[PDB]
C-alpha cells in the first residue's frame, strides 16, 4: 500500500556533507507534510525537521539548524534534506516519517537508512573458522573480526539452515568492529556433511565463504 | 525543549500479566497532542496510540492509554509474547518535537543456565601473527551473566569482547559471546586455557577449558 | 513581528458573538419561519448554513489570525492584484455607520421615554393621534403603537419624501451622540477595553431574553403563537423563494464581507484554534435567533388571544416589529414599565456590540496601513465619529427614516455580495485552497476535510451567485409605504453600492499598469503572495 524508502547514506568523514531522500508512493504526496526523524545506536528517537505540504512552513531542531536543510519535490514525489558540517554526533539511522495532523502523530514510517560519520578508515574483515575441540549435538562458529563500518552479512551454508544459529552484535574496539556467530548441529551431521560460514561486506567489496573440521 | 522521561527503562514480564508504563514530561502538554509508538527490534517504529486514548489500526484493543498534563500512561491489559518491543511517546504540543527515553518490554521466562562452548584460535588467524579465543554462552536467562577468563590457573582481565544478543522470540532466552584478544608471541608461552561462566542458576560456576597440547 | 493580542480567549468570542448578533436575529429570523412554513424552514436554513453560510464565516476568520493584519493588508499580503478587496470592504463598513448606528438612538429614545407609570403609546386620544388610529394592529387602520412611532418619535408625517428632510430632531441628536460617546469609549483605547466591554453587550440580551422568554410563555395565548412559529408546512421545501430567504438569512446574518471577522481574528494568537471558534460562534448566533423567535410569538399569540388581533397584522419583520408591535403588547400586561426598560435596554446592547466590529474593522484596517494614525487612535476615531455624528444629523431629521431606509436597501445590499465573491475566488483560486489549507494546518495543527474547500471552491460562488440571480428577478424600485423613491435617489444609491465594488477593478487595473515588465510577468507579481 503505502511505502516510503530512504536512499543514500553511508560512511562520511567529519565535516563532510551529504543528504538522503525518501521516495513516497501510494498516497497524494502534495497533501501531507513530511518530517525527518533519526535514531542513534543508543536507540533513542530524535526529531530533526518537519516540512509542510507546499513546503512554505519549515521547522528545525536546534542541535541541527544551520547544518541541515530540508527539501521537497512534490512533482516527482520526493523528500530529501540537505546535510553539511556533519559531526560524529550526527551518526544515526535516519527515518522518513509522515504525518500532516499533529493531533494524529506519525502515520507511516520508512524502512530507515543508515548514516555513519567517522574519521575512521574503511577496512575489510578477517574471517576465521571456530571449530572444536580436541556429545549429542555440536557447536561451531565463524569469528568475523577487524572490519569497518557495519553493516555486514553473515549467514550459514548459503543461508540454508536458519535454525540453531546465534549471530551476535558487533562491538567497536579501536575504531574496528568485531563479530562472531554460533550455530549448533547434530554430532552426526558434522563432520559427516560439510558446513560453511558466509560473510559479506559491501563497503570493502568483500565476500567470503569457509569450511571447518578438526585440523 | 520539552523533555519526556519514560519509566521504566527495562521491563520484564510474564505472559498474560498486566503491564503499565509511565511517560512524564517537563512541561504541560495538550491532551490530544501526545502519542505512542511501538518499535520491534530490527525494524522501523509503528504508531500505536494517537491522541491519548485512541488506538491505531491493527492495534489490539488490549492496549489502552490515559493521563493528562505532565502525566501519561500506556497500559497493556494482558500480554502475549508478540508484544515484546520498545515503546516511545511523543508530544506535538510544540517545537522542537520530542520523544521519550523509551520503555523496553522483554518477556519473563523460567530460569535456564547457559551451555558453554569454547573454541580455540583458528589455524588461519595464527598465520596472521596473532590469536584470539572465543567463548559461547547460549540459551540462558536472565540476561545478566558474567564470564571470567583464566590461563594456567592465572586470570587477568584485558582485551575481551563480550556480546549479548537481544531476546529470542522463540524460547525467550539470551546468548553471550566473549572473545579474548591476544598476541601470537603470547599464548606460545602458556598452555592451559579456561572460560568460566557464573550464573544465577548455579552458585557453582560453569567451567569449560582447553590445553594447547592435543 | 509583535502585534497586540486579546485580553483573553473569551474577550475574542464575546466580541464576535456580539458583533454577529443584532436585530436581524430578532426581526427577520422569526418572520421567516412563520411565512416560510415553520420548523420546515429550518431544513433549508440548516442546509444553507451548513454548505453556504459557515464556510465563508470560517474563511474570513481564518485569514484574520493567519495574515495577522487588517482587511486591506490581509488582501494586500495575499493577492495584491486584488488588494482592492480590502479597500472596498472597509468603506462599506464606513458607509453603514452613517445609518445603522441610528437604531440604538431610537432604542434609547424609547428607553428614555419608558420612565413612567403610564405608557404613552397605548392611547389613541393623544395630540399626535388621528381619526385613523386604533388601539391595536388592524387591517385598514393605524395602531396607536404605530402612530406613536411615526407622528411623534420620528415625525415622519412631516416629511414629503427624501427631498424634504425637515428639521433636525435634537432629542434624537443627543441620543445619537450618546451612542457615539459610548462607541467611542468602547473603542477609545485598544481591544483592551472593547474586548472587556462586550461582556455586557454580548451577554445582557441573553439575560433579558430569558425574563422575557418566561414572561412571554406565561401569557394566555403563548402556547398558540409557538404553533404559528413552528407549525410545519413542507410544500415550501419545493418553493424557490424559500431557499432564497433562508440562504440570504444564513449569509447576511453571519456577517462576512465587512472585513471585521478578518480584523477581530487578527488579534488572535497564531495557533489559537479558529475552527472550533468558527463553529461555536455560528451556533450561538443561529440559536440566539431561534430563541428570540420563541420570545416574539409567545407575545404575539397573547395579542391574538387576549387582545384579539389578526395574526397577519402583527407578524412582521424589521423595525416596525420591535418599535411598534411588541411594545403594543407589553403596555397591556402588568409591570408594564419594567418590561419596557429591559427590552429597550436589550435592543441597545444588541446594536452596540455589533457596531463596534464595524468601526473596529475600519480602524484596525487602517492602523496596519498608515502608521501615524496608529500612533493615535486617539482622536482618529474622534474625527471619524464626529464625522459620523455630523452626517448622522441627516438621519436625525424628520425625513430620517426615508434616509435610513435608503442606505439600508442600497449601501451594503449588493455591495457586500460581490465583495465577498472575490474573497472566495481570490482565496480558493488565485491564492489556492492548497496553500490556504497548508496555512491552517500550521495554525491549528490539522488541515480542513475535503468538505470545506468544496464549499469555498465550488459551493460558495454557486451559492452567492444564486442569491443575486433571484435578487434581481425580485427587484423593484425603492419604496416605503405609499412613497416611491425618485429615480435620482435610486441612482444615488447605486453610487454607494458602486463606490465599494469599484475599488476592486480600480486597484486591479492601477497596479498591473503600475507594475513594470512584460504584461504576462507583471501579473505573476500580483499573483505571488507577500509571504513568498
Ligand atoms: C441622559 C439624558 C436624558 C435625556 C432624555 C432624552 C431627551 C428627550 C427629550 C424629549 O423628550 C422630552 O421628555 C419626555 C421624554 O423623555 C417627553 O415626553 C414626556 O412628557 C412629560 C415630561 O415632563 C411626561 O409627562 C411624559 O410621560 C413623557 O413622555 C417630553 O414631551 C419631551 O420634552
Ligand atoms: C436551529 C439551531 C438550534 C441549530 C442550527 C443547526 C446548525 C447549527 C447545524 C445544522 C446542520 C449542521 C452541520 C451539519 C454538517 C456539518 C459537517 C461538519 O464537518 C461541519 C459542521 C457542519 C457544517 C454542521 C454545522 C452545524 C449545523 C449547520
Ligand atoms: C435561554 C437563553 C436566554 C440562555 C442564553 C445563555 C447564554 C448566557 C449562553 C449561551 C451561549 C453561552 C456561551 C457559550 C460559549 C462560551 C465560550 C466560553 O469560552 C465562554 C462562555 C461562552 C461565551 C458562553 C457564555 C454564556 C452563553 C452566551
Ligand atoms: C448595518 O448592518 C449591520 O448591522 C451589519 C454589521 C454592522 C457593521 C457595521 C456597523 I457601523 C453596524 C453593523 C453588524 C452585523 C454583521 C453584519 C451586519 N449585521 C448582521
Ligand atoms: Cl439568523
Ligand atoms: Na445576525
Ligand atoms: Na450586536
Amino acid at each position: 500500500e503505502v511505502q516510503l524508502v530512504e536512499s543514500g547514506g553511508g560512511l562520511v568523514k567529519p565535516g563532510g556533507s551529504l543528504k538522503l531522500s525518501c521516495a513516497a508512493s501510494g498516497f497524494t504526496f502534495s497533501s501531507y507534510a513530511m518530517s525527518w526523524v533519526r535514531q542513534s545506536p543508543e536507540k533513542r528517537l530524535e526529531w530533526v525537521a518537519e516540512i509542510s505540504s507546499g513546503g512554505r512552513y519549515i521547522y528545525y531542531s536546534d542541535t541541527v539548524t544551520g547544518r541541515f536543510t530540508i527539501s521537497r519535490d512534490n512533482a516527482r514525489n520526493i523528500l530529501h534534506l540537505e546535510m553539511s558540517s556533519l559531526r560524529s554526533e550526527d551518526t544515526a539511522m535516519y527515518y522518513c516519517a509522515r504525518g500532516e495532523v499533529r493531533q494524529r502523530g506519525f502515520d507511516y514510517w520508512g524502512q530507515g537508512t543508515t548514516l555513519t560519520v567517522s574519521s575512521a578508515k574503511t577496512t575489510a574483515p578477517s574471517v576465521y573458522p571456530l571449530a572444536p575441540v580436541c556429545g549429542s549435538s555440536v557447536t561451531l562458529g565463524c569469528l568475523v573480526k577487524g572490519y569497518f563500518p557495519e553493516p555486514v552479512t553473515l549467514t550459514w551454508n548459503s543461508g540454508s539452515l536458519s535454525s540453531g544459529v546465534h549471530t551476535f552484535p558487533a562491538v567497536l574496539q579501536s575504531d574496528l568492529y568485531t563479530l562472531s556467530s554460533s550455530v549448533t548441529v547434530t554430532s552426526s551431521t558434522w563432520p559427516s556433511q560439510s558446513i560453511t560460514c558466509n560473510v559479506a561486506h559491501p563497503a570493502s567489496s568483500t565476500k567470503v565463504d569457509k569450511k571447518i573440521e578438526p585440523r | 525543549e520539552n523533555v519526556l522521561t519514560q519509566s521504566p527503562a527495562i521491563m520484564s514480564t510474564s505472559p498474560g500479566e498486566k503491564v503499565t508504563m509511565t511517560c512524564r514530561a517537563s512541561s504541560s502538554v495538550g491532551s490530544s497532542y501526545l502519542h505512542w509508538y511501538q518499535q520491534k527490534s530490527g525494524a522501523s517504529p509503528k504508531l500505536w496510540i494517537y491522541s491519548t486514548s485512541n488506538l491505531a489500526s491493527g492495534v489490539p484493543a488490549r492496549f489502552s492509554g490515559s493521563g493528562s498534563g505532565t502525566s501519561y500512561s500506556l497500559t497493556i491489559s494482558s500480554v502475549e509474547a508478540e508484544d515484546a518491543a520498545t515503546y516511545y511517546c511523543q508530544q506535538f504540543s510544540g517545537y522542537p518535537l520530542t520523544f521519550g527515553s523509551g520503555t523496553k518490554l522483554e518477556m519473563k521466562r523460567a530460569d535456564a543456565a547457559p551451555t558453554v562452548s569454547i573454541f580455540p584460535p583458528s589455524s588461519e588467524q595464527l598465520t596472521s601473527g596473532g590469536a584470539s579465543v572465543v567463548c559461547f554462552l547460549n540459551n540462558f536467562y536472565p540476561k545478566d551473566i558474567n564470564v571470567k577468563w583464566k590461563i594456567d590457573g592465572s586470570e587477568r582481565q584485558n582485551g575481551v569482547l563480550n556480546s549479548w544478543t537481544d531476546q529470542d522470540s522463540k524460547d525467550s532466552t539470551y546468548s553471550m559471546s566473549s572473545t579474548l584478544t591476544l598476541t601470537k608471541d603470547e599464548y606460545e608461552r602458556h598452555n592451559s586455557y579456561t572460560c568460566e561462566a557464573t550464573h544465577k542458576t548455579s552458585t557453582s560456576p560453569i567451567v569449560k577449558s582447553f590445553n594447547r597440547n592435543e | 513581528d509583535e502585534r497586540e493580542t486579546w485580553s483573553g480567549k473569551v474577550d475574542f468570542l464575546l466580541s464576535v458573538i456580539g458583533f454577529a448578533v443584532d436585530l436581524a436575529n430578532v426581526w427577520r429570523f422569526p418572520y421567516l419561519c412563520y411565512k416560510n412554513g415553520g420548523g420546515a424552514f429550518l431544513v433549508p436554513y440548516g442546509i444553507m448554513l451548513a454548505v453556504g453560510g459557515i464556510p465563508l464565516f470560517y474563511m474570513e476568520l481564518a485569514l484574520g489570525q493567519h495574515n495577522r493584519k487588517g482587511a486591506i493588508t490581509c488582501w494586500g499580503r495575499l493577492v495584491p492584484l486584488f488588494k482592492g478587496i480590502g479597500y472596498a470592504v472597509v468603506l462599506i463598513a464606513f458607509y453603514v455607520g452613517f445609518y445603522y448606528n441610528v437604531i440604538i438612538a431610537w432604542s434609547l429614545r424609547f428607553f428614555f421615554a419608558s420612565f413612567t407609570n403610564s405608557l404613552p403609546w397605548t392611547s389613541c386620544n393623544n395630540i399626535w393621534n388621528t381619526p385613523n388610529c386604533r388601539p391595536f394592529e388592524s387591517q385598514g387602520f393605524q395602531s396607536a403603537a404605530s402612530e406613536y412611532f411615526n407622528r411623534y418619535i420620528l415625525e415622519l408625517n412631516r416629511s414629503e419624501g427624501i427631498h424634504d428632510l425637515g428639521a433636525i430632531k435634537w432629542d434624537m441628536a443627543l441620543c445619537l451622540l450618546i451612542v457615539y460617546l459610548i462607541c467611542y469609549f468602547s473603542l477609545w483605547k485598544g481591544i483592551s477595553t472593547s474586548g472587556k466591554v462586550v461582556w455586557f453587550t454580548a451577554l445582557f440580551p441573553y439575560a433579558v431574553l430569558l425574563i422575557l422568554l418566561i414572561r412571554g410563555l406565561t401569557l394566555p395565548g403563548s402556547f398558540l403563537g409557538i404553533q404559528y412559529y413552528l407549525t410545519p408546512n413542507f410544500s415550501a421545501i419545493y418553493k424557490a423563494e424559500v431557499w432564497v430567504d433562508a440562504a440570504t438569512q444564513v449569509f447576511f446574518s453571519l456577517g462576512p464581507g465587512f472585513g471585521v471577522l478578518l480584523a477581530y481574528a487578527s488579534y488572535n494568537k497564531y495557533h489559537n484554534n479558529v475552527y472550533k471558534d468558527a463553529l461555536l460562534t455560528s451556533f450561538i448566533n443561529s440559536a440566539t435567533s431561534f430563541i428570540a423567535g420563541f420570545v416574539i410569538f409567545s407575545v404575539l399569540g397573547y395579542m391574538a388571544h387576549t387582545l384579539g388581533v389578526r395574526i397577519e397584522d402583527v407578524a412582521t419583520e424589521g423595525p416596525g416589529l420591535v418599535f411598534v408591535v411588541y411594545p403594543a403588547a407589553i403596555a397591556t400586561m402588568p409591570a408594564s414599565t419594567f418590561w419596557a426598560l429591559i427590552f429597550f435596554m436589550m435592543l441597545a446592547t444588541l446594536g452596540l456590540d455589533s457596531s463596534f466590529g464595524g468601526m473596529e474593522a475600519i480602524i484596525t484596517a487602517l492602523s496596519d496601513e498608515f502608521p501615524k494614525i496608529k500612533r493615535n487612535r486617539e482622536l482618529f476615531v474622534a474625527g471619524l465619529f464626529s464625522l459620523y455624528f455630523v452626517v448622522g444629523l441627516a438621519s436625525c431629521t424628520q425625513g430620517g427614516f426615508y434616509f435610513f431606509h435608503l442606505l439600508d436597501r442600497y449601501a451594503a445590499g449588493y455591495s457586500i455580495l460581490v465583495a465577498v465573491f472575490f474573497e472566495a475566488i481570490a482565496v480558493s483560486w488565485i491564492y489556492g485552497t492548497n496553500r490556504f489549507s497548508e496555512d491552517i494546518r500550521d495554525m491549528i495543527g490539522f488541515p480542513p476535510g475535503r468538505y470545506w474547500q468544496v464549499c469555498w471552491r465550488f459551493v460558495a460562488p454557486i451559492f452567492l451567485l444564486f442569491i443575486t440571480v433571484y435578487g434581481l428577478i425580485g427587484y423593484e424600485p425603492l419604496t416605503y409605504a405609499d412613497y416611491v423613491y425618485p429615480s435620482w435617489a435610486n441612482a444615488l444609491g447605486w453610487c454607494i453600492a458602486g463606490s465599494s465594488v469599484v475599488m476592486i477593478p480600480a486597484v486591479a487595473i492601477f497596479k498591473l499598469l503600475s507594475t513594470p515588465g512584460s504584461l504576462r510577468q507583471r501579473f505573476t507579481i500580483l499573483t505571488t503572495p507577500w509571504r513568498d
